[PDB]
């Protein structure tokens, strides 16, 4: 299984995006 | 050509039974088999069908739910088993063979027909007269009425005549209304509008002076009225 | 010349009478406009109900290679043909059971090729060792045979008033004869290679020959001369079935191509094309009031056209 | 699952230093505005000096910078310093995460940017074919043949596969591409939103590459006894076919999907922490193609039993007809070349980057094949076409 | 000559042209397909 | 709305099931013509099997049912009741070796492999025969067999020129029929020795067209 992966692991980093971009939102506010 | 029947005796009310319509003489398994059973002194009441090789199961709804049957094809029979019988359900019950298709002749043969003694959105039509006397010679004519128009949009009416000689089972006479059946002469006739109906009986001979009866078929379950008894 | 033409006439595919499982070989009309037997080749013709695409009727029957079918104007005796020259009549209108063979009419050495019913007794086949002869149904014999062509016979139709009919030759030859003194009356020439069927005309004054080489030829009962040609040089297959109208106006033949095509009485205008089927059309069928008219292509379907 | 586990840590450390605002004593000096600027709270005594405050532990890599701290110098008006627009200035750039990890993140977020457009250009090209591909088996009606009826209800599962593919990226761009600027829509945006749409959707794509990978194991046990293989049985017949392919994920996926609802509803279902949760729904995928990988390999030992026949026949074409059926065939046999032993447990590094380029590649594209090579280059349906294109010359 | 026989072709044809449900187009009740 | 015709439509649906039913068994069973020559040798095949117009031989074999329309004699022409055949698994022709000495007595002047050849080439270069896998039966092994020895076999081909040897005259006329068939590449024309003699030539048969329906099957998945 290969999307059940892939998103699996697209996720698992967007996710860690927008973690990193809540603390870019309480610098810079 | 031939059908058989047993299962009688004298059950109390509360008791059981297996009835048996036993087939032979025909190709049994491409037929539609009825049930229609007679009051010990009234007119025919419809009981249950079924299709062709057990398709569409039906029943009456008088008896909707008390009453189980099947057929047995490599034997060739029915299993009119009866569970909780009441004391209404007195009757000489009739098994009859009936065949679906275009230009067809369904209900033509009936069974002999064995006595059962038990002790102590319908479409319902009625009778015209339920006694005629006439004296042979004479073309009688008899009429039927009904509450729906029985003339269904692709274009035949369904109505079927028959003819019961006192003792003996309802033979059939005039199917769909306006044709003549396999057995019958060409001195009757058959009319009618969608909702009245009638049968000229010209020139009336020996042995058909017995009860007529009608049955609409348009929609089940399935009547019969009184029955026009016939005098002399 | 001077008729009006009748224009463009299209019909559609009306119904769909699926069911079969092989090619098709014959579809004749019943004698009712209402019910069409249906040559199968397979195991099993079957019966039909036009209007309502109802089967009412599988019968097994044993000559497994049908070549052609013929319904009584009784309604109640269908007689398959075959190749193994067993015109077996079926009986329908049957107390107490399902479908019987009523007479297995041996006695043809050719194959059957198109056996239809004078009367509901006599039954007038066409074989192929140039015998079309007459039958006596419940003898089980012949009555009378027809020899005076050279090759062999491959179709048949019958006059209206049932006082002779058309010999459908090899021999790119038609024959006319009779059914009450056995005697030739005339032979008519004209075509090519070999003739497929011939349907008559409605007055029984003419008889359309459709041959192999793409051509019609209308003749004549009383005047010794064919009267009009059909022809088109874009189309080149052969006819396999040939139908009039009810009036004898419009015809309906059948192609090699996949397709009818409608011609003209006189002006042989290609006018209709009645085109929807996968392999070659095989036989039509005009009805006793032309309601209906209705092809059956060996894709083992049947299309009705109006 | 990193920034709701963080979002509710904020709350607790929210009111954690919000209940030390209860515990302070009034000024004994000069006094600064003791706040909380929305990341560190202080107890405000400076002697004209800066900020010897810990940085936060709600971080997510908060063991990784612990002891350090973060600055905000007051001034001696009793006052912090300010930025251009007028937003409180801090010192947190000696506590951010490590430029390392931004610089591995960017690179990869090039690579889920090129796998993204890799089968989204596939899928797409495979939809837009198989739609005239499975057009053309209702129109010119061969569709109850058996063999044509197991093509279009294959057709039919690629085309269920490649668009719940390409909601669940559209459903991850509404989801992870929108501004945060207010802090109370991230305050319902873990929960409540558009967000059932990317539940069912999360199981509706797990269904549709589980009701793919089964419905290849029917086209490869359809084959099994078409061309009559071992221990072949009666009356199987394609209404098995229909509950053994599309109905057998119905028993993989609402299991799945029950043992992750009760468990965990993170923030679109598809987060996989915990792999015995997620080994439901890779076992029978990793079946239907170890079964499938059989027919397959008997399958070719039948061709191999047709090289005596070609004498009359050229023989450069014992290689041409073994290798123009052994890709004509990979409908089901395209897999298995990686994923049968690395299988997600351990397969990191750069092997996790070709294990998911290289399935997904072909699964993109072969939608495309199949419906070009079992209706397109088939001389049935050319036949066909060819005769109502010149039906088509008259109109 | 030549027009004993196209006397009644065309005599025929005509008389029943009134009658044709091929030639004239049968009405959408009058089709009972 | 389905008056009480809904009991037709009840039948009109069983008889359907059984179209599908036994349509659905006689697909399965094969299906095969075998075509002879007058006195070419089908009545000895017929008599090495199981078991008036044409004739039917439902024989069966080792789980598998088979059907066998012999031709028999039809006096009418083979281009007239040729169509009904379309869609017969495998073909089989018949030809007696020892049919070659004698010249067929119809007009004396073209011998009778001359004459059989002029009869397998119309059904092999025709319409409805195209790809039917031809297994024709060359018949009548042993009286070939002595026949052989005192003839030189150049009256029925003088393009010959070699030995009189059972294993090179004999395998030489084998390639002298099966290279008729104009498409090589979809017909595949296998051959036989059989006589009264030879037993169980049927076993072969049986894996004949057991390559024929796997050739057929392959070739309809695209695959060949």
């Amino acid at each position: 299984h290969s999307q059940g992966t892939f998103t699996s692991d697209y996720s698992k980093y967007l996710d860690s995006r927008r973690a990193q971009d809540f603390v870019q939102w309480l610098m810079n506010t | 050509v031939q059908l058989v029947e047993s299962g009688g005796g004298l059950v109390q009310p509360g008791g059981s039974r297996k009835l048996s319509c036993s087939a032979s003489g025909f190709a049994f398994s491409s037929f539609g088999m009825h049930w229609v059973r007679q009051a010990p002194e009234k007119g025919l009441e419809w009981v249950a069908y079924i299709s062709s090789g057990s398709g569409t199961i039906y029943y009456a709804d008088t008896v909707k739910g008390r009453f189980t049957i099947s057929r047995d094809d490599p034997k060739n029979t029915l299993f009119l088993q009866m569970t909780s019988l009441r004391s209404e359900d007195t009757a000489m019950y009739y098994c009859v063979r009936s065949i679906y298709y275009y230009g067809s002749s369904p209900f033509d043969f009936w069974g002999q027909g064995t006595t059962l003694t038990v002790s102590s959105s319908d479409i319902v039509m009625t009778q015209a007269t339920s006694s005629v006397p006439v004296t042979p010679g004479e073309s009688v004519s008899i009429s039927c009425r009904s509450s729906k128009s029985l003339l269904h949009s692709n274009g035949n009416t369904y109505l079927y005549w028959f003819l019961q000689r006192p003792g003996q089972s309802p033979q059939l006479l005039i199917y769909r209304m306006s044709n003549l059946a396999s057995g019958v002469p060409d001195r009757f006739s058959g009319s009618g509008s969608g909702t009245a109906f009638t049968l000229t009986i010209s020139r009336l001979e020996a042995e058909d002076v017995g009860v007529y009866y009608c049955m609409q078929h348009l929609e089940y379950p399935l009547t019969f009225g009184a029955g026009t008894k016939l005098e002399l | 010349n001077n008729i009006d033409p009748v224009g463009r006439i299209q019909m559609r595919t009306r119904r769909t009478l699926r069911g079969h499982l092989a090619k098709i070989y014959a579809m004749h009309w019943g004698t009712d406009s209402r019910l069409l037997v249906s040559a199968s080749q397979d195991g099993k013709l079957i019966i039909w109900d036009s209007y309502t695409t109802n089967k009412v009727h599988a019968i097994p029957l044993r000559s497994s290679w049908v070549m052609t079918c013929a319904y009584a104007p009784s309604g109640n005796y269908v007689a398959c043909g075959g190749l193994d020259n067993i015109c077996s009549i079926y009986n329908l209108k049957t107390r107490e059971g399902n479908v019987r063979v009523s007479r297995e009419l041996a006695g043809h050495t050719g194959y059957l090729s198109c056996c239809r019913f004078l009367d509901d007794n006599q039954i007038v086949t066409s074989s192929g060792d140039t015998t079309c002869a007459l039958w006596d149904i419940e003898t089980g014999q012949q009555t009378t045979t027809f020899t005076g062509h050279t090759g062999d016979v491959m179709s048949l139709s019958l006059a209206p008033d049932t006082r002779l009919f058309v010999s459908g030759a090899c021999d790119a030859s038609a024959k006319l004869w009779d059914v009450r003194e056995g005697m030739c009356r005339q032979t008519f020439t004209g075509h090519e290679s070999d003739i497929n069927a011939i349907c008559f005309f409605p007055n029984g004054n003419a008889f359309a020959t459709g041959s192999d080489d793409a051509t019609c030829r209308l003749f004549d009962l009383r005047a010794d001369q064919e009267l009009m040609t059909y022809s088109h040089d874009n189309i080149i297959c052969g006819i396999t079935s040939v139908s009039f109208s009810k009036s004898g106006r419009l015809l309906l033949a059948g192609y090699d191509d996949f397709n009818c095509n409608v011609w003209d009485a006189l002006k042989a205008d290609r006018a209709g094309v009645l085109a929807g089927h996968d392999n070659r059309v095989s036989c039509l069928g005009v009805t006793d009031d032309g309601m209906a008219v209705a092809t059956g292509s060996w894709d083992s379907f049947l299309k009705i056209w109006n | 699952q990193v920034m709701d586990f963080l979002f509710e840590k904020w709350k607790l450390y929210g009111d954690q230093c919000h209940h030390n605002l209860s515990l302070l004593p009034p000024p004994t000096e000069l006094v600064c505005n003791r706040t909380f600027d929305k990341y560190s709270c202080w107890p405000d005594t400076p002697a004209n000096t800066t900020a010897n405050i810990s940085c936060p532990w709600y971080l997510p890599w908060h063991h990784k910078v612990q002891h350090r701290f973060v600055f905000k110098r007051c001034g001696p008006d009793g006052q912090w310093v300010r930025g251009p627009r007028g937003q409180p200035w801090r010192d947190a750039s000696q506590c951010q995460m490590d430029g390392r990890e931004i610089e591995v993140q960017k690179e990869v977020a090039k690579m889920y940017s090129s796998f993204q457009v890799m089968y989204t250009v596939g899928y797409s090209l495979s939809l837009g074919a198989l739609l005239l591909a499975l057009a053309i088996l209702g129109g010119l009606s061969k569709l109850h043949c058996t063999r044509n009826a197991i093509h279009a209800n294959l057709f039919a599962s690629f085309v269920l596969k490649a668009s719940s593919v390409l909601v669940i990226d559209g459903l991850l761009r509404w989801r992870y591409s929108q501004k945060i600027g207010d802090d109370l829509s991230v305050s319902t945006w873990l929960s409540d939103g558009a967000v059932a749409g990317c539940r069912v959707a999360a199981v509706f794509m797990q269904y549709g590459i589980v009701a793919n990978y089964c419905w290849l194991l029917v086209e490869g046990l359809y084959l099994h006894n078409l061309l009559g293989l071992a221990t072949l049985p009666e009356r199987s017949f394609f209404s098995l076919y229909l509950g053994i392919g599309w109905g057998a994920p119905m028993l993989f996926v609402v299991p799945w999907a029950v043992v992750k609802c009760l468990f965990e509803n993170v923030q679109c279902w598809t987060s996989n922490d915990n792999m015995g949760f997620w080994w439901i729904l890779r076992f029978p995928v990793f079946l239907a193609i170890l079964i499938n990988f059989f027919i397959f390999v008997r399958i070719v030992q039948l061709l191999v039993a047709k090289l005596r026949a070609r004498q009359m026949h050229h023989t450069d074409y014992k290689f041409r007809l073994a290798k123009s059926t052994l890709t004509l065939i990979p409908l089901l046999g395209v897999h298995e070349v990686v994923f049968m032993f690395v299988t997600d447990e351990h397969a990191q590094g750069t092997l996790r980057s070709a294990k998911l380029f290289f399935d997904l590649f072909l699964s993109s594209f072969q939608g495309l094949l199949v419906a070009v090579l079992y209706c397109f280059l088939n001389k049935e349906v050319q036949s066909e076409l060819r005769r109502r294109w010149h039906r088509w010359r008259l109109g | 000559k030549v027009s004993k026989a196209a006397a009644d072709l065309m005599a025929y044809c005509e008389a029943h042209a009134k009658e044709d449900p091929l030639l004239t187009p049968v009405p959408a009740s009058e089709n009972p397909f | 709305l389905s008056a009480e015709d809904k009991a037709a439509v009840e039948r009109s649906k069983m008889i359907d099931r059984n179209l599908r039913e036994d349509g659905e068994k006689a697909a399965r069973e094969v299906k095969l013509l075998l075509l002879g020559a007058g006195e070419s040798g089908k009545n000895t095949i017929v008599k090495q099997m199981k078991i008036t117009g044409i004739v039917e031989t439902h024989f069966t074999f080792k789980d598998l049912h088979f059907k066998m329309f012999d031709v028999g004699a039809q006096r009418s022409e083979r281009k007239k009741w040729i169509h009904c055949f379309e869609g017969v698994t495998a073909i089989i022709f018949c030809v007696a070796l020892s049919d070659y000495d004698l010249v067929l007595a119809e007009d004396e002047e073209m011998n009778r492999m001359h004459a059989s050849m002029k009869l397998f080439d119309s059904i092999c270069n025709n319409k409805w025969f195209t790809d039917t896998s031809i297994i024709l039966f060359l018949n009548k092994k042993d009286l070939f067999e002595e026949k052989i020895k005192k003839s030189p076999l150049t009256i029925c081909y003088p393009e010959y020129a070699g030995s009189n040897t059972y294993e090179e005259a004999a395998a030489y006329i084998q390639c002298q029929f099966e290279d008729l068939n104009k498409r090589k590449d979809t017909k595949e024309i296998y051959t036989h020795f059989t006589c009264s003699t030879d037993t169980k030539n049927v076993q072969f048969v049986f894996d004949a067209v057991t390559d024929v329906i796997i050739k057929n099957n392959l070739k309809d998945c695209g695959l060949f």
